[PDB]
RNA sequence: CAAGGAACUCUGCAAAUUAACCCCGUAAGUUAGCGAGAAGGGGUGCUUAUGUAAAAGUAAGCCGCAGUGAAGAACGAGGGG
RNA sequence: AGCGAAAUUCCUAGUCGGGUAAAUUCCGUCCCGCUUGAAUGGUGUAACCAUCUCUUGACUGUCUCGGCUAUAGACUCGGUG
RNA sequence: ACCUCGAUGUCGACUCAUCUCAUCCUCGAGCUGAAGCAGGUUCGAAGGGUUCGGCUGUUCGCCGAUUAAAGAGAUACGUGAGUUGGGUUCAAACCGUCGUGAGACAGGUUGGUCCCUAUCUAUUGUGCCCGUAGGAAGAUUGAAGAGUGUUGCUUCUAGUACGAGAGGACCGAAGCGAGGACACCUCUUAUGCUCCAGUUGUAGCGCCAGCUGCACCGCUGGGUAGUAACGUGUCUAUUAGAUAAACGCUGAAAGCAUCUAAGUGUGAAACUAUCUCAAAGAUUAAUCUUCCCAUUUCGCAAGAAAGUAAGAGCCGUCAAAGACGAUGACGUUGAUAGGUUACAGGUGUAAGCAUAGUGAUAUGUUGAGCUGAGUAAUACUAAUUGCUCGAGGACU
């Protein structure tokens, strides 16, 4: 689903377009990051202008997973791509605008800005 | 195999 | 002893709704879900098109797909589910009960309506 | 290992059932193994219970299994099936074929069985 | 791999101690003076009542 | 503990909704009434227990010893007999239903014989890892792994006792505890319990009071269908 | 064979795409011969009309998620010894 | 002369820079070249290599991580052995 | 230089581990250069866990990011009759050096075969026979055992105790996680070769149409039942008894003092049970219940020729089982298999016909036809009007 050494697109525009996973938080040998799982990431392909360059390491929250997950309620959410947003260290993201939908499960993790600047939450 | 050295 | 396996359907008749119409594989439908951030309930509107329809009871579930800002979104809906409103808007013609080719088609990805 | 014989596949068994049902429809008594008689019994009963409709739709659908025999070719055996086999068995629901067990064979001592019809 | 020490007659006999053939059940046909098997038909062609196979 | 037990047959599992917008998986058990056959008292057999019976069958085909025992004890001629340890407070010749042993949503545990699998491999049985598949594998590439405990008689030359090894799987009575009960049907005589239950459909199912949290309840309400035609 | 896509591992070893025909477009470098099928793309089914001997080509219409629908056809680039 | 940690280099994982999130490998320069070196040839070289090595796009059960199906064996039975 | 050359197969990696504690973490305590968080040190403790990658063949090492940590060692520096060959190292060749030469180099490079069908033992399963002073059927208890025992994050307690400001709790409670395990196919997927639909080439059923065979199940899109995880449920506790380290009261010896001599205690993932599984082959062969037996009776007086009537077995159709065997349900007083009917699911408008169209084709008849396992009814087919073993309860 989402695991080590995974390249994915960037839902917001801090300067980066393609981002690779480097490790997944939680206990040892997590090997699977779900929606809302903080992940250490690196930038691979990025536009020149912005506040980031190619080489830095940041922390990100996944907002889109192609496989999806069976929610506690019973409904299932799916995607056709993989999107992530970047944060500095706090729940507040660095991004100025978030493109595309964001999962509702993130409400259970904080990050109120993600809900606040979403085009429409699924 | 062989050649135990 | 002796049974008929209709007890599966017998313990079932306590949770069905009889207002769901018929819609097979390629129709444009809308669904609303009740979200509870607080005792104030919010009515999420979810338009889309039928992708699959399969089940043997409460397991009867369908798939709704929408597109927004170039990104497509999939969802599974249980036909028999409280706080779920199901309506039919447009009917089309498809030759497959489940359509899988839609996952890689956007742009003139539409079904001619039924005649 | 490697290239050794394909052996029994879906094709081979479907032939075996088709050819055995054709033969039993031609004559009415077949010597085979018990577990092959069990395999061909389902197709035999399905075909002979579908035979009793006497219309072109089922006449077409039955062609998927029948095949010619040493004494009659495909067409005459087809006509015979609805001429005197189908119109004879209509008041009794299914179960028209029976299997009886013989002694072990001489060569491989395998289980031999008679498959036959019953009035 | 191979055996290290020769297996005497004792080992082979204790190994074949359970290999003997068991008798197969037999029954007498009603109109056939033969000692045929159980649930089977002998060389004269009767399972009893219904006939089925040639005389020989 | 004052455990309460009852018997049934797993007939199939289906899901039913509840409040708070939660989806629950539920198994359905046909609860034929059990009939007490004996009370193992602490004074006579030195252990408290209760022996019951179920699956009544026609008396003629039933064996002679069981028929005589049931005739002398004045019980329903049944097919299965079994007892539960540490169950007291029931007289001989009594009726048992799951609607006077349990509450609406109290915790229980369920036991049944595990479904068989045939002679399985080591990796599938003890969740081992398949070895390499490329760069050369040898004639085995799916097997137990090293069973070595050492080479030489100083520490080894015997295979350790009870080491995880290939063999029979399943067909052994396993148990999963801490399951919430959801649905009672005295009109159709069925019990609907959350989670999943080991054992194939058509076997024996034993529902007992959970040894972890006896007499612990939690309210669960069946969801209602509002949108009507 | 889900998602990830070399994280495997002594190293992409093995395994996967690309194939046939037709139509577009092709570098750095060079001994000016090549490199080169470079790279990177588009069409291929059916019917009718036109078009030649047939094809090819064009247009109109039709169906299927898919049309050398099956079967046989080169993974590529950059740098070095 | 030329070339130069090169298949040559002991200290060596020499220094620095490029490449990577992170580099005893790879590329470019620096040269107390322990022992480079001129027909036992030195340097550069277009095309080619079932040659070796490094990076990379697609690519995939190599892998995170195991599962199913079909056979032919292996397993029971009959004959030989 | 003691055992091996009439061969004892040598690193590392992979899988699988097991053991010791001189503890890497979680746990308890003392001291402090312990204000509180975060520490340092020492004692007690082996139940569990103790990461993923780049470089190099590598252990080691360096580096990067995590976490509770990325422990020290051993087991022929664990394990090639379980895998690999990356190397020392076999024959080829090269660069540098030594050698006047064949050639050599702890100088380095490119290429280079890993044999073996399991006897005993040991082990995981699964059986036949026999045994427990009658047999059979069940249900039991438990002698000795096996497995499970890992923890994080956020919030309240509370910015309270502490400190001054920065900073910041012990003690408990609640909610959600990772890893491992037991299961289970309702949802999601994977598979699903006698399922469905579409589809190219080709040879046939004489041609149209419709089918059949073949081309990896011919290919493609779905998909019954079953089996599976990436899927969902739970397990990871609580407490009792005796304890280590330590902590005490009372108390003298030794009028004081002192946790000890008597006594009475507190005290941890350790220890016995509390959880799960099996178990009377536990020969020391255990307990209870129901059912069965009665034909005089002789020879070398032994209870002997009649050996159930309780039941079991032979054989048969099967799977909730399954390599074989067993186990489990049923054997004409039957629902076990097969067929038929009905129904569920899947598939998606069978074929023919009618109409529109010059033709690919389109609409109605039609949500129709089809279907291995799916659910149940139904004696139509299959399980015969069969055969064998099998009782007189030894003495006190």
């Amino acid at each position: 689903m989402v695991s080590f050494m995974t390249r994915l697109n960037v839902a917001d525009n801090t300067g980066a377009k393609q981002v690779g996973i480097i490790k997944v938080l939680g206990s040892t040998r997590k090997r699977y990051a779900f929606l809302g799982d903080v992940v250490v990431v690196s930038v691979k392909d990025a536009i020149p202008s912005g506040m980031v360059k190619k080489g830095q390491v940041l922390r990100a929250v996944i907002v889109r997973t192609k496989k999806g997950q069976q929610r506690k309620d019973g409904t299932h959410l799916k995607f056709d791509d993989n999107a992530c947003v970047l944060i500095k260290e706090d729940k507040s993201p660095r991004g100025t605008r978030i493109f595309g939908p964001v999962a509702r499960e993130l409400r259970e993790r904080g990050y109120n800005k993600i809900l606040s600047l979403a085009v429409e939450v699924v | 195999a062989a050649t135990v050295v | 002893k002796i049974n008929k396996q209709a007890l599966i359907d017998l313990v079932e008749q306590k949770q069905l709704k009889a207002y769901v119409p018929e819609f097979s594989a390629g129709d444009e439908v809308n669904v609303a879900i009740k979200l509870k951030e607080k005792e104030k309930v919010r009515i999420q509107n979810f338009t889309g098109t039928v992708l699959r329809r399969r089940g043997k009871g409460i397991s009867e579930t369908f798939i709704v797909r929408k597109t927004t800002d170039g990104i497509p979104i999939e969802k599974n809906f249980q036909i028999h589910n409280p706080n779920i409103s199901i309506e039919l808007k447009r009917r089309g013609k498809v030759r497959r009960a489940y359509i899988s080719y839609m996952r890689e088609r956007s742009g003139k990805a539409a079904k001619i309506k039924e005649r | 290992s490697y290239i050794n014989k394909p052996g029994k596949t879906s094709a081979w068994r479907v032939m075996t059932v088709r050819q055995q049902v054709s033969a039993v429809l031609a004559y009415g008594k077949i010597e085979t193994t018990l577990k092959k008689a069990k395999n061909t019994q389902k197709r035999l009963d399905k075909l002979i219970t579908l035979a009793k409709v006497d219309n072109f739709n089922n006449r077409r659908q039955v062609k998927k299994w029948l095949l010619n025999t040493n004494l009659f070719d495909v067409d005459q055996l087809m006509d015979h099936l609805f001429s005197k086999v189908a119109p004879k068995y209509e008041k009794t629901p299914g179960g028209y074929s029976r299997v009886l067990k013989l002694g072990p064979r001489r060569g491989d001592a395998t289980e031999m069985a008679i498959l036959q019809l019953t009035d | 791999a191979v055996q290290q020490r020769r297996s005497s007659k004792h080992r082979r006999d204790k190994r074949r101690s359970h290999d003997a053939l068991t008798a197969q059940a037999l029954s007498v046909c009603q109109k056939c003076g033969k000692k045929k098997l159980f649930h089977r038909v002998c060389s004269c062609g009767m399972y009893g009542d219904l006939r089925v196979k040639k005389a020989y | 503990m004052e455990i309460r037990g009852i018997f049934g047959v797993k007939v199939g599992m289906s899901q039913v909704f509840t409040t708070n917008n939660e989806r629950l998986p539920i198994t359905v058990i046909y609860c034929e009434p059990n009939q007490v056959a004996g009370v193992k008292t602490e004074a006579k057999d030195k252990y408290s227990a209760t022996l019951l019976s179920f699956d009544t069958v026609e008396n003629k085909k039933l064996n002679k010893p069981q028929q005589g025992f049931f005739e002398k004890n004045n019980l329903k001629p049944t097919k299965h007999l079994q007892e539960i340890r540490n169950m007291t407070g029931f007289e001989m010749g009594q009726q048992i239903t799951p609607q006077n042993l349990f509450q609406v949503g109290e915790y229980v545990d369920v036991s049944a014989i595990s479904k068989g699998r045939g002679f399985t491999g080591a990796i599938k049985r003890w969740n081992f890892k398949i070895g390499p598949l490329g760069h050369g594998a040898g004639y085995p590439h799916r097997f137990q792994g090293s069973v070595q405990a050492g080479r030489g008689g100083a520490s080894a030359q015997r295979v350790f006792k009870g080491k995880k090894m290939s063999g029979h799987y399943g067909h052994e009575k396993v148990t999963v505890q801490n399951l919430r009960i959801v649905g009672f049907d005295e009109a159709n005589m069925l019990v609907l319990v959350s989670g999943a239950i080991a054992g194939p459909e058509g076997g024996v199912v034993l529902i007992r009071t959970a040894k972890k949290k006896p007499g612990v309840v939690k309210p669960i309400e069946l969801a209602v269908q509002t949108e009507k035609a």
